[PDB]
RNA sequence: AGUAUGAAAAUGAUUAUUUUAUAAGCAAUCAUGAAUAUAUUAUAUUAUAUUAAUGAUGUACCUUUUGUAUAAUGGGUCAGC
RNA sequence: AUAAUAAUAAUAUGGUAAUAGAACAUUUAAUGAUAAUAUAUAUUAGUUAUUAAUUAAUAUAUGUAUUAAUUAAAUAGAGAA
């Protein structure tokens, strides 16, 4: 015998493996198992499809092993079925978050600005936060070498339940990165990963129970605080809240000092409302007067845009973002 | 008690109590109780019941505690654990003797999962 | 004119779904060695896989090594606690264990009087103004 | 002659180190401690050619020791590549050079005390202001920039502990 | 007043003059159970909460209009104007024509240190600010100015630089909310 | 001696029992062995050079 | 008083971080801002670590005594015995 | 009719001189797997109700614990002469 030929053999078995996704093999893998019961999954998205959806896409060994000298070895993976990868579950997913999230976001705040949406939106689901949720649930990468492996003499059910792409070995080995694509990124893969695992999700529950994937994004990208006040910066304020007051049936804004303690000295306060007609739109303090007009502009278009309805009611559709 | 305001607002505190212990609370608020709960394992879902004050920034209903009816307060328990490990010494001032009196107090991490008027 | 400011969100674990804290606990133990043996009748007696059947989101590894007996927990958070089980008997071992899975992963801390609750809200009252009390002083 | 983009990841020790210095050292200089400090607190930071005509027309002994120690590293950083208006001082300090021989002292009415005879030595760091300089100018420039400023009725922390309830 | 409900300090058993910061005076003082209006002690400026938004801005089904909750206590009679423009004192007004237009247009590309913004305003009854608007000036003008600026700038110590820093970022700061 | 089966809940699992000294073993035994390969298909590949 | 090795401490000089030129006492503890450093799950409104803003409490240790902050005993510091 | 662990109710738990009970560190002797993916010592940060040991990183040594554990013993623990 050579131990050559019963390594092979072992890598090709585990290459078998990858292809299908054996529902058995999945099952007898403990970290997916212990992944479905954490997440409460549905009974039924089999353990393949989730060990599929912990499979990124890798068709070829790239051209970057031919040398370990410029920095870079991918000798960790092994490679995928074309049709059997997380690549289409991904997508859907994000296609999932992109939709959900952004309503729930307008639902919440239906005069948000664009740019201040699409920020929540990014912070709700941005590659990093989905990375960082992936981690959370216990998706873990598969390190580990094949031969290494072998040596241990580990099941390939393992290898199934861990999270698999090409993950550069020596990464950042003597502090020295070597800047690849998006492709042989972990953040990137972790996201794909939260991504699939929720198309999974979707795929299976769709025809059941339509919400049930909604509902689970909810759950867990929804339930995140985003204090939406702080994602804000004004520039002149003032002008803006003129513009909204023209375009409103309201008379023009004015701000009046109501409240006023320390003029000269190095810390006053000065408390000024901006004023329209004898309703106050915004309060402002401030340790100069400019700043405190300033301030109460800046409050009023807050109240404006981050007015928050009720469910009880009818949909407010805003008339778009202030044109100054 | 016409309960009205409370339940428009988009903002709520409530200020429940464990043990006549107050804990002031909103949505999302992560109570440490200092003691180790044996009823309730980690996962499990506290309905709070001894709530005094439910307030807006306005308004405040206070009960004796407020009509179960009226709300909901949902805590999960997120943990058991405890306090960092401390060892203050014990001794008189002539004295060789000196007895260390370790401690390590108990710890229970909820969280406040729900909040709203019913 | 109105821009963002790049910001994140902030995950409240249970307020949503709550993520178990405890994903995976490695009993470690060893042949030879006469500390390890509360930790290897444990292994032999039934009680692991009760535990194992009660907890099926927690992976339970179970490794051999030369050392002292260790019971080594993996959280959510990343952080990992390591408990040496060194001469202890079943029942004891047992107790560690279900300590372990009781914790949420993060680092021991001493709390000052009263710091019980945790907030990353805006308070729904707002903060106190002395221009704008009810009483003005004086 | 590559299309390899790289990033690289050094500790503060690491990026310390790796900036262009030269390391000089003294022989068993004959002196105490104490008085070679005298002297070498005044060598703090200076460009060596300075430091140099200082320890010249310095009064002292060891002053003609520390002149010779700074040509010498000068001398290095010329050989290594460095040039000598670029070098400066970042460093320089004394030590015990060990082996001190006691001998007694005999004093009147049955007394006596030890006399030591202390041996020393100076080393020095020298650093070049083209490099090491900029870099903590930047470092400087990068503090300041990060910097919040003085805000006048700025959001100070409500320090205390709440205590379950509102007090406003 | 829709609600009538009874209206509460923020009570202590102490004396609050004295002990305002003692949480334990608060926690002690217990009353009647049932519903209270406790006017907030706090400005409206961070708030996005929902008994701060004005009536304005909510929408019009809003159940929340009716409810009496944005209390208007101030009043714009007894206040007084704090850095308001002319035209919002006394109004704006659109009487230059095209022709008046062309001709301040020219006078500016002609000689902007003669023909500042501000005589213009004077000239013709109108703001510097929609001089400015209507005209650009000769960007050779523009440039010496910079560079006067610039000059000025140089003037300056560390300190000085240091406190205009300061100052911009306070100002980036007041926009923020 | 216990084993992943013996347990009977599949979240738990007994990790294999390899020691080091055989798995290093075996390391050398493939390296090696792949070297051998390499260095008769790199003769063979000279001595057909040679030929032609 | 063997030979190697020696980030053991006391001790000296130097550098870095941080605090310090209107503040008074065992130099610690607890509260509590700020600044800095580290952190391949800081997702952060993050966590740890270092540091005499400020506040509160705080009469070295042993021996011997009815009783010691005592201005009663004894100890210059650390290492080995 | 025991032992270990965990509940509930009750009572008790300041301590000089003193009495009693139970542990740990260190060194040697008897028995004794294992191994540079290991062991020992040190530093830093975690962990276990913590004079102790353990995890990780880093450093230096060693082809390796008279190692875990049970016994037997002691030139067996030092801010006090
Ligand atoms: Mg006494
Ligand atoms: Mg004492
Ligand atoms: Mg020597
Ligand atoms: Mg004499
Ligand atoms: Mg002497
Ligand atoms: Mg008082
Ligand atoms: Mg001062
Ligand atoms: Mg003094
Ligand atoms: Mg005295
Ligand atoms: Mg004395
Ligand atoms: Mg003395
Ligand atoms: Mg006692
Ligand atoms: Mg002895
Ligand atoms: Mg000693
Ligand atoms: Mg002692």
């Amino acid at each position: 015998e050579s131990e050559l030929a019963k390594y092979k053999e072992y890598y090709q078995g585990l290459k078998s493996t990858v292809n299908e996704i054996p529902e058995s093999v999945a099952s007898k893998s403990p970290s997916l198992r212990t992944l479905h019961k954490r997440l409460q999954l549905p009974n039924e998205l089999t353990y393949s499809t989730l060990s599929r959806c912990l499979t990124c896409p890798s068709a070829k060994l790239p051209d970057k092993i031919n040398n370990p000298t410029k920095g870079a070895a991918f000798v960790n993976t092994v490679p995928t079925n074309k049709y059997l990868d997380n690549h289409g579950l991904n997508i859907m997913g994000k296609n999932l978050l992109s939709y959900h999230v952004t309503k729930s976001i307008i639902q919440k705040y239906p005069r948000l600005p664009t740019v201040v949406l699409n920020a929540a939106v990014n912070a709700y689901i941005s590659e990093a936060v989905l990375a960082h949720i992936a981690k959370y649930w216990g998706i873990e990468v598969e390190t580990t070498s094949v031969l290494s492996r072998y040596l241990k003499m580990e099941p390939f059910e393992f290898t199934l339940g861990r999270l698999k792409f090409f993950n550069n070995s020596l990464n950042s080995k003597d502090g020295i990165e070597l800047i690849t694509g998006k492709n042989f990124s972990e953040t990137s893969a972790l996201a794909m990963s939260v991504r699939s695992i929720i198309a999974a999700i979707w795929a299976v529950t769709e025809q059941k129970d339509s919400q049930a994937v909604y509902r689970f994004i909810d759950d867990h990208i929804m339930s995140r605080k985003l204090d939406i006040t702080k994602m804000f910066q004004f520039e002149q304020p003032t002008r803006e809240l003129a513009m909204l007051c023209r375009r409103e049936g309201l008379e023009k804004p004015v701000s009046k000092l109501v409240a006023e303690s320390g003029r000269l000295s190095k810390s006053p306060v000065f408390i000024v409302h901006v004023f329209s007609g004898e309703e106050t739109l915004g309060e402002g303090y401030g340790s100069s007067l400019k700043e405190a007009k300033a301030r109460a502009a800046t409050d009023a278009l807050m109240k404006w845009y981050c007015y928050e309805p009720l469910a009880q009611q009818e949909p407010v559709i805003d008339p778009g973002t202030v044109v100054v | 008690t016409d309960t009205t305001p409370l339940k428009l607002s988009n903002e709520l505190y409530a200020i429940f109590k464990i043990h006549n212990r107050p804990y002031l609370v909103t949505e999302g608020d992560r109570v440490i109780l200092p003691f180790k709960l044996k009823q309730a394992e980690v996962g499990d879902i506290l309905n709070m019941t001894d709530v005094t004050t439910l307030g807006s920034r306005n308004y405040k209903l206070v009960g004796h505690p407020i009509n179960t009816s009226l709300y909901t307060l949902k805590a999960t328990v997120v943990g058991k654990t405890k306090r960092a490990f401390q060892t203050r010494e014990v001794t008189k001032r002539r004295n060789r003797r000196v007895r260390h009196a370790k401690s390590k107090g108990d710890l229970t991490i909820l969280r406040i999962s729900e909040l709203s008027m019913n | 004119v109105v821009k963002a400011i790049a910001r994140n969100s902030i995950g409240r674990n249970g307020v949503g779904a709550f993520v178990f804290p405890c994903r995976k606990i490695t009993l470690q133990f060893c042949n030879w060695g006469g500390s390890s043996e509360g930790m290897r009748k444990f292994l032999t007696s039934k009680r692991l896989d009760k535990w194992g059947q009660e907890f099926p989101w927690i992976q339970f590894e179970v490794m051999r090594k030369s050392g002292h007996p260790l019971l080594r927990a993996e959280y959510t958070n990343g952080r990992e606690k390591v408990i040496c089980v060194r001469n202890l008997n079943i029942d004891n071992v047992e107790n560690k264990l279900k300590l372990l899975k009781d914790s949420d992963g993060d680092i021991l801390r001493r709390r000052t009087k009263n710091d019980n609750v945790e907030s990353l809200n805006s308070s729904v009252r707002g903060i106190w103004s002395p221009l704008h009390a009810a009483k003005r002083h004086r | 002659n590559s299309s390899e983009r790289y990033k690289l990841k050094l500790t503060k020790r690491e990026i310390e180190v790796l900036e262009p210095s030269v390391y000089a050292q003294s022989y068993r200089i004959k002196s105490s401690m104490k008085k070679a400090t005298l002297l070498l607190r005044l060598l703090g930071g200076l460009d060596v050619m300075k430091a140099i005509s200082q320890c010249h027309f310095s009064n002292k002994k060891i002053a003609r020791e520390v002149a010779e120690l700074l040509q010498k590293g000068v001398k290095d950083g010329q050989k290594l590549g460095l040039k000598p208006e670029d070098l400066y001082i970042s460093q320089i300090w004394t030590g015990s050079d060990g082996f001190w021989r006691k001998r007694v002292e005999f004093k009147a009415r049955t007394r006596i005390g030890i006399i030591s005879h202390p041996y020393i030595h100076v080393r020095c760091i020298l650093r070049t202001k083209s490099v090491t300089k900029r870099r903590l100018a930047y470092e400087a420039h990068l503090k300041e920039q990060k910097r919040a400023p003085w805000v006048q009725l700025g959001d100070k922390p409500i320090r205390g502990v709440t205590g379950g309830v509102y007090k406003w | 007043k829709q609600f009538g409900f009874p209206k509460t300090q923020v009570t202590t058993i102490y004396n609050k003059t004295k002990s305002a910061s003692n949480y334990k005076g608060y926690l002690k003082h217990r009353d009647a159970p049932g519903m209270y209006y406790q006017p907030s002690e706090s400005i409206a400026t961070g708030s996005v909460n929902s008994e701060t938004i004005p009536r304005s801005f909510m929408a019009a089904s809003d159940p929340r209009r009716g409810l009496d909750m944005p209390v208007q206590s101030t009043k714009a009679k007894q206040c007084p104007n704090v850095l308001v423009g002319k035209s919002t004192v006394n109004g704006k007004t659109y009487h230059l024509g095209p022709q008046e237009i062309d001709e301040i247009r020219k006078l500016r590309l002609d000689n902007p240190q003669k023909y500042t913004r501000k005589f213009l305003a004077a000239k013709y009854g109108i703001s510097p600010l929609f001089v400015s608007m209507v005209s650009k000036p000769s960007e050779q003008h523009v440039q010496i100015m910079e560079s006067r600026l610039q000059e000025i700038q140089s003037r300056w110590k560390e300190k000085r630089r240091i406190a205009r820093e300061d100052r911009k970022r306070r100002k980036l700061l007041w926009y923020q909310a | 001696h216990p084993f992943s089966d013996n347990y009977a809940s599949p979240n738990i699992y007994v990790v294999n029992d390899v020691t080091s000294k055989e798995q290093k073993s075996k390391y050398d035994t493939i390296m090696k062995e792949i070297q051998k390969l390499e260095d008769d298909a790199t003769r063979k590949a000279l001595e057909t050079a040679r030929s032609a």
